[PDB]
C-alpha cells in the first residue's frame, strides 16, 4: 500500500541512528580495552615491557573483535527496533481515521522503547568483552610474541575466536537483558506500568530470537570479519607479495582496526554493513509484519 | 631473548603507522 513510502524514510533514520552511536561504542571500548595506554608505558621504556606486551597482545585483539561483534549487533537490532516501532507508528497513523482511538506509540514511548539500546552499550558490551577477553586468552595467550602469521592464518586465529564465543550464551543475549532480570535494566525508567513499552520489548526478544534474525546477524558477522581482515592486507605487504609477521607486529595492527570498524565517517565498513541487502530484506519483512493489523 | 629486544622497539614504532587517514572535500 503506501507503506512502502514510509518504509524508505525508516531506514535512513536507522542509518542515521547507526551512526550517530558509534561514536558512543568506540569511546566505551577505548576506555575499557585502553592499549594506547599501555604502549604510553612502553615509550616510556620500562622494566617489565614483557607483562605489558602480553597484556596488549590480549586487550588489541579483544578490542577490534568486540569491535566487529558489537557493531554488527548495532546494525541488526536498530534495524529491528526501528522497524517495530515505525510499524506501530505507521498503524497509529492509519488509526486516526478512526474514532474512539487512542493512539499506542507517542513520542514518550517511542523514547522509551528505543532506550533500550543502552544494554548493548553498556552491560551488554561489557559482558561481551569479558566473553571475549576469554576467548582471545584461550586462543592467543600461549602463543608467543615471536610467532609468525600470515595474513591468513590471523584469519584462522580470529575464526577460532569466533567459535568458542559463538557456542557460553546465545548472541541475542549481549543486545537483550535476560527477562528474569529487573524491568529497570531494560530500558531507561522501566516500571511495571510501562504497559506497552514491556510489550514492544516481548515482540522485540521474540524477533531477536527468531532464526531470521539469526541468519541477518550471521552475515553481517561474517562481512564484518571479512572487512576487517581486507583493512589489514596492506600491512600484510611489503610489493604484490605476502609475508607472515611475527605476533608482536601484528599488534599494533589490529589495534589501530577499531579507528575503520566504528567509524562515524561512515567508513566503508559501516556503510557496507547499512547497504547489505540481506540487512534491507529482513527489515521490510520486519516492517511489513508490525505494519499489518 | 635478544632478537626479542629488537622486535618489541620495532613494533612499537608501528602503533602510529596503523591508524586511517584524513581527507581533502571537508
Amino acid at each position: 500500500a503506501r507503506r512502502q513510502y514510509h518504509f524508505e524514510s525508516n531506514q535512513r533514520t536507522c542509518n542515521m541512528t547507526v551512526l550517530s552511536m558509534l561514536p558512543t561504542l568506540r569511546e566505551a571500548l577505548m576506555q575499557q580495552l585502553n592499549s594506547e595506554s599501555l604502549t604510553a608505558l612502553l615509550k616510556n621504556r620500562p622494566s617489565n615491557k614483557l607483562e605489558i606486551w602480553e597484556d596488549l597482545k590480549i586487550i588489541s585483539f579483544t578490542r577490534s573483535t568486540v569491535a566487529v561483534y558489537s557493531t554488527c549487533m548495532l546494525v541488526v537490532l536498530l534495524r529491528v527496533q526501528l522497524n517495530i516501532i515505525g510499524g506501530y507508528i505507521y498503524l497509529d497513523n492509519a488509526a486516526v481515521g478512526k474514532n474512539g482511538t487512542t493512539i499506542l506509540a507517542p513520542p514518550d514511548v517511542q523514547q522509551q522503547y528505543l532506550s533500550s539500546i543502552q544494554h548493548l552499550l553498556g552491560d551488554g558490551l561489557t559482558e561481551l568483552i569479558t566473553v571475549i577477553k576469554q576467548a582471545v586468552q584461550k586462543v592467543l595467550g600461549s602463543v608467543s610474541l615471536k610467532h609468525s602469521l600470515s595474513l591468513l592464518d590471523l584469519e584462522q586465529k580470529l575464526k577460532e575466536i569466533r567459535n568458542l564465543v559463538e557456542q557460553k550464551p546465545l548472541l541475542c543475549h549481549y543486545m537483550m537483558p535476560d527477562e528474569e532480570t529487573p524491568l529497570a535494566v531494560q530500558a531507561c525508567g522501566l516500571s511495571p506500568r510501562d504497559i506497552t513499552t514491556i510489550k514492544l520489548l516481548n515482540e522485540t526478544r521474540d524477533m531477536l530470537e527468531s532464526p531470521d534474525f539469526s541468519t541477518v546477524l550471521n552475515t553481517c558477522l561474517n562481512r564484518g570479519f571479512s572487512r576487517l581482515l581486507d583493512n589489514m592486507a596492506e600491512f600484510f605487504r611489503p610489493s604484490l607479495s605476502s609475508v607472515s609477521l611475527p605476533l608482536a607486529k601484528i599488534i599494533p595492527i589490529v589495534n589501530g582496526q577499531i579507528h575503520s570498524v566504528c567509524s562515524e565517517t561512515p567508513s566503508h565498513f559501516v556503510q557496507d554493513l547499512l547497504t547489505m541487502e540481506q540487512v534491507k530484506d529482513f527489515a521490510a519483512n520486519v516492517y511489513e509484519a508490525f505494519s499489518t493489523p | 631473548d635478544r632478537e626479542l629486544e629488537e622486535l618489541l622497539e620495532s613494533a612499537l614504532d608501528d602503533f602510529d603507522k596503523a591508524k586511517p587517514s584524513p581527507a581533502p572535500p571537508s
